[PDB]
């Protein structure tokens, strides 16, 4: 086509979706990771994660307001990944990289799994 | 704005 | 912070949100523009438009599944703007610029209003 | 991935 494109549009949209999350506006699911609870928007979760895409395209699970993750999942790892979904920024540290990579494999977030593998390889 |  | 950032994340999220729209997955509102109907995600509309942000933060309107726009709004202009919300690309043409600018003013989409004003000024 |  002959469209023009606003370079910052996608980043500005994501910033506004994170502001809605902050302010608990139109959040429609609670993700439970053992004793912790995280409120989010199903569409953002599906857009970032192959696991959430599969969950919320299921004709029964699409209607659930609570999703319980596998008890082996680390709440801090999940929190770091949820923040990445809404901001593009990943708080990857020596002390959390193993939990973050394991969580990203479970959530099916291939680009995160990729940077974790590279950071681990560099320290070996 | 740009030509994509 | 000491975060790393994935450059393409925001664009990839927006591409996936447009794929959900295409496939009518988790759309939660119908926008009526006279005889036409457009299905969308409230959160994407709020993230792009000051008018939708105000509508869906209202304690009563947040719960509506149908929103009727002012009868003066042009359906093609709305369609072009809805596509822009989900893709960052604006199909601005000599034949639609007046309707697109009027619709963007109504929807409170300041960057679109800005490029329309500039394109109009250049032809004068 | 970059340093933002
Ligand atoms: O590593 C990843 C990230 C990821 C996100 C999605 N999300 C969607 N995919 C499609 Cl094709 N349309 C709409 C979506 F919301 C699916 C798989 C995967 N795998
Ligand atoms: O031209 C524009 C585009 C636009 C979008 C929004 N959207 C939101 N704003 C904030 Cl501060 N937090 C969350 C949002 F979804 C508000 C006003 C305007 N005006
Ligand atoms: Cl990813
Ligand atoms: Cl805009």
């Amino acid at each position: 086509d002959s469209c023009i494109q606003f370079t910052r549009h996608a980043s500005d949209v994501l910033l506004n979706l994170n502001r809605l999350r902050s302010r608990d506006i139109l959040t429609d699911v609670v993700i439970v990771v053992s004793r912790e609870q995280f409120r989010a928007h199903k569409t953002v979760l599906m857009a970032c994660s192959g696991l959430f895409y599969s969950i919320f395209t299921d004709q029964l699970k699409c209607n659930l307001s609570v999703i319980n993750l596998d008890p082996e999942i680390n709440p801090e790892g999940f929190c770091i990944l949820l923040d990445f979904m809404y901001t593009s920024r990943l708080n990857l540290r020596e002390g959390n990289i193993m939990a973050v990579m394991a969580t990203a494999m479970y959530l099916q977030m291939e680009h995160v799994v990729d940077t974790c593998r590279k950071f681990i390889k560099a320290s070996e | 704005w740009v030509i994509p």
